[PDB]
């Protein structure tokens, strides 16, 4: 669905003293650290950030730390999969205890057989024991059906 | 090839004094005098 | 265990053969070769001393004599036990009993020739009379051995399953087969790894 | 194949019968042996289930084994002889081999 989110947040950034010539320098310096790392304040993973502008306060310096602090406004791109609704992924590993899916080619999904309706069955091949087809109740085979659509619980669910 | 070559497996005893036995890895297939034996050997390796 | 059964016994048991057929196969040549003739006669006579005549009687006698060390199906019959022997031990490389018989003839013939110095002693202590064992081959052989012990173990489990009183006795329910499959130890790969 | 098959049943003592009867006879045998490649510790671990090259088995100091499958066949003293695969463990594999 529309699981993508962009949110302009305001943070209390710690400007190093050596980058006193330009704050934007040290701002992006650690801003490149937040990317792809979960911002727990919003409980999502940083995907993009722009509009690096500070509420101009000529940052107040700590009482005993030379690196100062200031409030800055930036616009994050967190992706919130908070068990909202139907999402979809490409299956990468398939074995009759859980299914491994990739959402957006990055994030992982382990839908266990219990959250899967019992009616679907697995075939355990000859070349591979576990790398095989969790053929659905319908009999439709799932590997070439690389995309699987499902609902999220937090972690996935196939039971209807 | 052995049958076409001068030996034969008998049913009732096709065996006499100067006749030698030929063995295919533990299976009697025929008999021939030793001259025929050596000649068969030579021609067979030659075919091989 | 070593086991010694008279050659003449297994001979007449192998093929529905007349003793004249034996004699004319063993030494049929140069009619009246002294040594071969008198020895062969003694052999036929010493077996005749106690033995039986037709092939089936000897087959049944053999089966009834050897049904124990055989792990064969206990219930079926007795003459098929003898055929089991004749197929399973005597000359396993061969399959046609008449051909086995011809070769046994050739073999005892060569043996007698060796008795009278008519042939030099083969040297087993020479790479002439010798071949090599590989790894994969012995690997397959021991593997087959464990296969068979596994089959015999699961058969034994089904047997004791019947034997207790009748805990579960239904050779038609796949559930029962699942239960007994779990009942036996279903790992052998560790056995081969163990040996290696 | 040259192993054959094994029988089991309920033996009723003959007791002068001579043909000690038995009905529920099962004769089972393995149809074939399946040796697959040594997959990665087969049971899924939420990763791309790949293979294990022997170098790794050297490193982790572990034997180099691959699953072993039998094709078990039945008989209910009729003609059912349906099949099923039984894993009987994992056995080693030699380097560079087939």
């Amino acid at each position: 669905d529309l699981s993508l989110y962009k949110q302009t947040v305001d943070l209390y950034l710690s400007i190093a003293p050596g980058h006193s010539r330009d704050p934007l320098n040290a701002i992006q310096e650690h801003m490149d650290s937040m990317i792809l790392s979960k911002l727990p304040r919003i409980n999502g993973i940083v995907l993009a950030y722009d509009n690096i502008r500070f509420l101009e306060k000529s940052a107040k310096v700590m009482y005993d730390s030379p690196f100062s602090f200031i409030w800055v406004r930036v616009d994050v791109l967190v992706f919130s999969p908070k068990k909202g609704d139907c999402l979809e992924g490409k299956i990468n590993l398939v074995s009759p205890s859980h299914i491994g899916l990739l959402i957006l080619g990055i994030f992982n999904a382990s839908i266990p057989r219990k959250s899967i309706p019992k009616d679907w069955i697995f075939i355990e091949p000859d070349t591979t024991e576990e790398q095989g087809r969790w053929k659905t109740n319908d009999g439709n085979i799932l590997e070439p059906g690389k995309d699987l659509e499902f609902v999220v619980d937090g972690q996935g669910t196939l039971a209807n | 090839l052995l049958l076409s070559l001068g030996v034969d497996p008998p049913s009732v005893v096709g065996h006499e004094s100067g006749w030698g036995c030929v063995q295919l890895d533990g299976k009697i297939v025929g008999w021939c005098t030793y001259k025929l034996a050596k000649h068969v050997a030579d021609v067979l390796r030659l075919m091989k | 265990n070593e086991y010694l059964i008279p050659s003449m016994m297994i001979l007449k048991a192998l093929l529905e053969t007349s003793d004249k057929e034996i004699f004319e196969g063993i030494v049929g040549k140069d009619l009246g070769n002294t040594f071969l003739t008198d020895r062969v006669e003694l052999m036929l006579r010493a077996y005749k001393s106690y033995g039986l005549y037709s092939q089936t009687e000897t087959l049944q006698y053999l089966g009834s004599k050897f049904r124990v060390v055989l792990g064969v199906a206990e219930d079926l019959t007795d003459v098929e036990v003898g055929r089991f022997l004749l197929q399973k031990v005597v000359l396993v490389h061969l399959r046609e009993a008449k051909d086995k018989f011809r070769l046994l003839l050739f073999m005892i013939r060569k043996l007698y020739a060796l008795v009278a110095g008519e042939c030099c002693a083969d040297n087993p202590d020479s790479p002439q009379h010798q071949e090599i064992l590989l790894g994969g081959f012995l690997y397959g052989q021991i593997l087959k051995e464990k296969i068979e012990d596994w089959l015999n173990s699961i058969r034994a489990q089904i047997n004791l399953d019947v034997r207790r009183s009748a805990p579960g006795v239904d050779f038609s329910d796949r559930k029962y087969l699942t239960r007994v499959f779990s009942k036996i130890n279903n790992d052998i790969g560790t056995k081969l790894q163990y040996f290696l | 194949k040259e192993i054959g098959e094994k029988c089991a049943f309920d033996s009723i003592t003959q007791e002068e019968g001579g043909a000690l009867k038995f009905g529920n006879k099962i004769s089972f045998r393995v149809d074939e042996v399946q040796i697959a490649k040594p997959m990665l510790s087969s049971r899924e671990r939420s990763s791309i289930n790949r293979k294990v090259y022997p170098a790794e088995a050297r490193e982790r100091l572990t034997t180099y084994k691959s699953r072993l499958v039998l094709k078990f066949s039945w008989s209910v003293n009729g003609g059912p002889r349906q099949s099923e695969m039984r894993e009987v463990g994992m056995i080693p594999i030699m380097v560079r081999s087939n």
